[PDB]
């Protein structure tokens, strides 16, 4: 709140914590090029030969 | 014996492709052979050969 | 075995061959014969490293 104006270190700190989060995150996160879109489907299938 | 002769003769043959892969060249026909298929009616079943 | 005492085999009535299980399908790539495969990927996998 406004309390974060007296306490520069604090509001630094928590800048750096969001920092290293972040690029902890973008270290293991999955990438694609979309996302699961269609409903899920099953699919049987069955030969006879001739 | 009825019920191998219904087995035989209520059967569901898959006959096969007259052309099909792989083929010859020049082939120009591709048809499906149809033998048998299982009966629909009870007249039919009582025309079943027995003997 | 026939009563004059001949052999039989199955060369004699057939022609024996490593063929292909499926032959209804011509795949060729620019002209040429080819075979390929569809990688689907993993759930939470990254798409760059995979
Ligand atoms: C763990 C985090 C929570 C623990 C800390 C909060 C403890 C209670 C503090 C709230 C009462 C303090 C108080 O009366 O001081 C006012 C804070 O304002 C308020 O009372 C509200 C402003 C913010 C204080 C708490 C509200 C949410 C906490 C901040 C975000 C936490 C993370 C959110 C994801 C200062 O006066 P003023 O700032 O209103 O000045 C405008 C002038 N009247
Ligand atoms: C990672 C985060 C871990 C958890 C967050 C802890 C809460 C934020 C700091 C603690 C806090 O509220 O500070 C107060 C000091 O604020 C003050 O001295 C008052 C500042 C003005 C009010 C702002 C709202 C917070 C209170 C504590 O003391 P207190 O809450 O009793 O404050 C009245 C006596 N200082
Ligand atoms: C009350 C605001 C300071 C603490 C914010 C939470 C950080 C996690």
């Amino acid at each position: 709140a406004n309390y974060f104006i007296d306490r520069p270190v604090f509001a630094w700190v928590l800048a750096i914590i969001m920092m290293l989060a972040g690029g902890l995150a973008i270290m293991n996160l999955p990438v694609a090029q979309y996302p699961q879109i269609a409903p899920p489907t099953i699919t049987v299938s069955a030969t006879y030969p001739g | 014996d009825v019920i191998s002769q219904i087995k035989v003769q209520n059967n569901q043959i898959s006959g096969g492709q007259l052309g099909g892969m792989p083929q010859a060249a020049d082939q120009q026909l591709n048809a499906s052979i149809i033998v048998q298929t299982r009966l629909q009616t009870p007249e039919e079943f009582g025309k079943i050969l027995l003997k | 075995v026939q009563q004059d005492g001949s052999q039989v085999l199955l060369r004699d009535v057939a022609r024996v061959e490593l063929g292909a299980e499926d032959y209804s399908t011509v795949a060729r790539y620019n002209g040429k014969p080819a075979a390929g495969i569809a990688i689907k990927l993993a759930a939470g996998a990254n798409a760059l490293d995979t």
